[PDB]
């Protein structure tokens, strides 16, 4: 996938983070699922450089497509969290 | 023509509901270059509906048909796969009040009125974020037309 | 190569040390056939005789206005910029990226009311030799007209020990519907010229977005005779839209000089209880889509 493409991806996801860090300001634990969100903004961070870039090593480029998967399914589990302490 | 005061009420919350319902993202995320044709097939309150201060004095009738079609269109749309599929809102949900509350509306307005989708819970939730920032500009314009209305054209 | 306006070519170059750059082939604009001689810029040294010339542009040397000639006398001019693409992004030296909201923000824009009218800025540390040419439509696949003046300088100000130019111009939809719920975006469109490097930048938006109503009008307070109460008073700005029972306004009314002493509503009176050194302070938000604050009016207590 092209890095043009993985960039969109990531930006997605920080717009959609982000949002969800600002919904949970207008309303089973909130310090937690707020630490958990940070959390995730600290890993885009952290491969963001590894785009900027282009038994140990650092990422390829389909182990960023992995770990943007990853990290979409963690969002949508917060996500789930969120919607359901609003219900 | 019909209750101004009463849909002044409702479309006001529906203008609240509409941003405090779902998560928002910025105006300028989530955009691409195929949305032209996306927001082709939505509908709108367009340029010569009939919205405007000077429509609605001359015939408000016009104005409130394309009302009720967007609120119908909209109430379809949040209660569709998108809005119910994985990750699934409940209908006790915000936004299953948001839903409601178009239904409200649309009633007062035609009591006996008559009332594409992704496959990936990833794209469902990004479709959620477009369709509620679409919503709220509809409703905005709602709100106004019912605002005006109720102080100038109540008898 | 393309054709920026009349006799102005944008040449892109895949920018990088010892890049090779492409081959170009300027044809004199000219009926004439026979005695033909090239040059650029200041040097009279022919560069070559034709009709055409061909040249290969790789770097600013090869930039420039290139000159056709026959009998002492010019025949045309063909000014070429260049564009750069850095490692598959074209570059953006000449505008300063603000970063808000997003990364890549080099152009913010602003509308007062629903008019259809519109005010854009920009930043550069750029002082001479810098020309800027604006567009605009309402759609991209299908473009409505939008008429832009011209972009001049706002603003000087020192920024990390240098300074800081400020650009705005103003824009006016032609047939603009200020009820209407907007379906396609405004796009605007900024050409960039320094010396002979070629950028462009672009921002695309809804009206509806970039509301920020001017600030409450005539804010005055009515201390109330033996109490801190004082009643609160405004009018809704000049440049708002027309009629306010229609676009209508929210006000939130805050008393500071820590906490957060706030009260919000939609009327254009309230009551507070004001302070010594304090100030009463409001402001304005479009009634029913969240866009944005306005700048606080201000008057201070007692
Ligand atoms: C911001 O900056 C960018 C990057 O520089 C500009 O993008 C360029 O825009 C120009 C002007 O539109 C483009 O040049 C034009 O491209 C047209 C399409 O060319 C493609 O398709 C042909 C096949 O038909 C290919 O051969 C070609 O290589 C391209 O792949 C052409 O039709 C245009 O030709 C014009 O001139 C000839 C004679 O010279 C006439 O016969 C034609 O009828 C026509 O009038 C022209 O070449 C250029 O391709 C863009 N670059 C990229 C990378 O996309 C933006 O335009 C600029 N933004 C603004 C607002 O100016
Ligand atoms: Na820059
Ligand atoms: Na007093």
């Amino acid at each position: 996938m092209s890095i043009q493409e993985i960039q969109k991806e990531i930006a997605q996801i920080q717009a959609v983070i982000a949002g969800i860090q600002k919904y949970i300001y207008t309303m089973m634990s909130i310090e937690e699922i707020q630490k958990q969100i940070a959390a995730i903004q600290c890993q885009i961070a952290a491969i963001q450089k590894q785009i900027y870039a282009m038994g140990g090593s650092g990422m390829s480029i389909e182990e960023i497509q992995k770990q943007i998967a990853a990290i979409q399914e963690q969002i949508l589990a917060i996500y789930k969290q969120i919607m359901a302490m609003v219900t | 023509s019909p209750a101004w005061t009463q849909c002044q009420q409702l479309s006001q919350k529906l203008c609240t509901l509409a941003w405090s319902a779902h998560p928002l993202v910025g105006h300028m995320d989530l955009r691409e270059e195929g949305d032209e044709e996306t927001t082709n097939d939505v509908p709108h309150i367009q340029c010569g509906d009939g919205c405007d201060p000077q429509g609605l004095r001359d015939n408000s009738q016009f104005c409130l048909q394309r009302i009720h079609q967007g609120l119908i269109f909209y109430e379809k749309l949040l209660g569709s796969d998108i809005f119910t599929g994985e990750p699934s809102l409940l209908p006790d949900s915000p936004v299953g009040q948001l839903h409601a509350s178009l239904l409200g509306l649309s009633q007062l307005l035609q009591p006996e009125g008559h009332h594409l989708s992704p496959s990936q819970p990833w794209q469902r939730l990004l479709l959620r974020f477009k369709i509620l920032r679409s919503l709220q500009a509809f409703v905005a314009v709602a709100a106004r037309v019912f605002a005006h209305g109720a102080a100038t054209l109540s008898p | 190569i393309w054709e920026l306006k009349k006799d102005v070519y944008v040449v892109e170059l895949d920018w990088y040390p010892d890049a090779p750059g492409e081959m170009v082939v300027l044809t004199c604009d000219t009926p004439e056939e026979d005695g033909i001689t090239w040059t650029l810029d200041q040097s009279s040294e022919v560069l070559g005789s034709g009709k055409t010339l061909t040249i290969q542009v790789k770097e600013f040397g090869d930039a420039g206005q290139y000159t056709c000639h026959k009998g002492g006398e010019v025949l045309s001019h063909s000014l070429l910029l260049l564009h750069k693409k850095e490692d598959g992004i074209w570059s953006t030296d000449i505008l300063k990226d603000q970063k808000e909201p997003k990364n890549k923000t080099f152009l913010r824009c602003e509308a007062k009311n629903y008019s259809g009218r519109f005010t854009c800025w920009w930043l550069t540390t750029i002082s001479t030799d810098l020309t800027f040419s604006v567009k605009s439509s309402r759609g991209s696949s299908d473009p409505q007209g939008v008429t832009c003046g011209a972009a001049t300088l706002s603003a000087e100000r020192v920024r990390g020990d240098n300074k800081e130019y400020e650009y705005s111009v103003e824009c006016q939809e032609d047939s603009a519907c200020p009820a209407a719920e907007e379906s396609l975006p405004i796009e605007v469109m900024v050409d960039a010229v320094h010396k002979l490097k070629y950028e462009n930048y672009t921002s695309s938006f809804f009206i509806r977005d970039i509301i920020k109503p001017d600030p409450p009008k005539n804010l005055q307070l009515k201390p109330l005779k033996n109490s801190r109460q004082v009643e609160v008073s405004w009018e809704y700005p000049d440049t708002w839209s027309t009629p306010h029972s229609y676009f209508s306004l929210t006000f939130c009314v805050q008393v500071q000089g820590e906490k957060k002493d706030r009260v919000f509503t939609d009327k254009t009176s309230a009551t507070v209880i004001c302070r010594k050194n304090a100030s009463i302070s409001v402001r304005a938000q479009d009634r029913y889509y969240s866009s944005s604050w306005s700048e606080w009016a201000s008057v201070p207590c007692s």
